């Protein structure tokens, strides 16, 4: 699941 | 601390050169030193700080799920004993990653968040707050349940003001929702709070990119196909 | 050393955990621990070793470049002054390279390279010799004569003895000669010598594939491509 | 240029 920002 | 004697202006200089190099640890520490002069951070400094960190936290997060994999795997039935080192590995990168957090969380408490009176720096630091507990209750065994709510509490102070302060597609703003999102499916085990937050925000975005610049356009709607990504994911 | 009250195997097993993982720092830290043990390594522990410091190095020597392209700029006619910063940050990257291969370097001299008897062995850590005075090569400006010639030497006693004691397929054989081959062409200022010897080693191993296996076949091919890939970029 | 071995 995508979060915000780089990873 | 180690960055007491360089400038300010310097330790950004060299934090950005460090992000150019992609040396996210060098870039940590700098914009660390920076926070540590005491003043406030512009907008783009609280992004230095923010994408500095992330990228260090989410190396240790990337290798402690591979070692977490690993000694769970060792722990099923017919597994053979190899000894307690998957074990102590894993608890070597965890508490590297805890004291990641923890520096974080310093930084926040002492004393960004107290000195953050435009809504722009009070819901990006208490995101980041919000954020580095998240990441805290990933790796909680045990405090587990006090450490959700406090990833909870400060994720839902920054939604409040968010709601009053700022529009619907401010990046600051949907980028809370889709990680507020993200903590209820993951970490709060709600996911119908999760589908529903995201939705919600996609909707009410959508209806305010009427009035924005095409690139405010551009920034607002890479968010909300992230929020569109794990609504795929979820439903 | 803060390796030397775990155990040899155990420093093993945490090598092949933190690659996994990619943590690649800890892989080498485990690997130095290991080889300080004083017992001779194995071809696995070997190949682990150079993985872990090969991946730290390659991270630095990255980094380097980035900066030295950003230094190399400033110092450009019409650039702007921009004070010492991005000079010290490139010391400050290129300080720890070296530190990094001198760490290699004390471990080959003290005491990997006088215990290895075999071929095998004995080439593989040569090679490492060569390679890690040619990473110290690159960011040498001051003896850089003598650390370009420390490279050569090593190089030379390595391919002295895998000419005599390997076929001409042998990887690590095929491996030393690529890049004694990119030490001739980017270090010595000799690309003739670097064609050259990247011809004839590709040629001579080409002849020499009739006798392998598919998986040997398979290994020694992988690295004449690499060969092939640098005579097309040379010629 | 090509050497051997990962990056
Ligand atoms: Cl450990
Ligand atoms: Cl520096
Ligand atoms: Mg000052
Ligand atoms: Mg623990
Ligand atoms: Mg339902
Ligand atoms: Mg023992
Ligand atoms: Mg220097
Ligand atoms: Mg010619």
């Amino acid at each position: 699941f995508k979060t915000e920002g780089p990873d | 601390g180690a960055m007491g004697s360089m400038e300010r202006a310097s330790l950004i200089q060299k934090a950005k050169l460090a992000e150019q190099a992609e040396r996210y640890e060098d870039m940590a520490a700098f914009m660390k030193g920076a926070v540590e002069k005491g003043e406030e951070l512009s907008c783009e400094e609280r992004n230095l700080l923010s994408v500095a960190y992330k990228n260090v936290v989410g190396g240790q997060r990337a290798a402690w799920r591979v070692l977490s994999s690993i000694e769970q795997k060792s722990n099923e039935e017919g597994s053979e004993e190899k000894g307690p080192e998957v074990r102590e590995y894993r608890e070597k990168v965890e508490t590297e990653l805890q004291g990641v957090c923890d520096t974080v969380l310093g930084l926040l408490d002492s004393h960004l968040i107290k000195e953050a009176g435009d809504a722009e720096s009070r819901v990006f630091y208490l995101k980041m707050k919000g954020d580095y507990y998240r990441y805290l209750a990933e790796v909680a065994t045990g405090d587990k349940k006090r450490i959700i709510d406090s990833a909870r509490s400060a994720y839902q102070e920054a939604m409040d003001i968010s709601k009053k302060e700022m529009p619907p597609t401010n990046p600051i703003r949907l980028g809370l929702a889709l990680n507020f999102s993200v903590f209820h499916y993951e970490i709060a085990n709600s996911p119908e709070e999760a589908i529903s937050l995201a939705k919600t925000t996609f909707d009410e975005a959508m209806a305010d990119l009427h009035t924005l610049s095409e690139d405010s356009y551009k920034d607002s709607t890479l968010i909300m196909q992230l929020l569109r990504d794990n609504l795929t994911l979820w439903t």
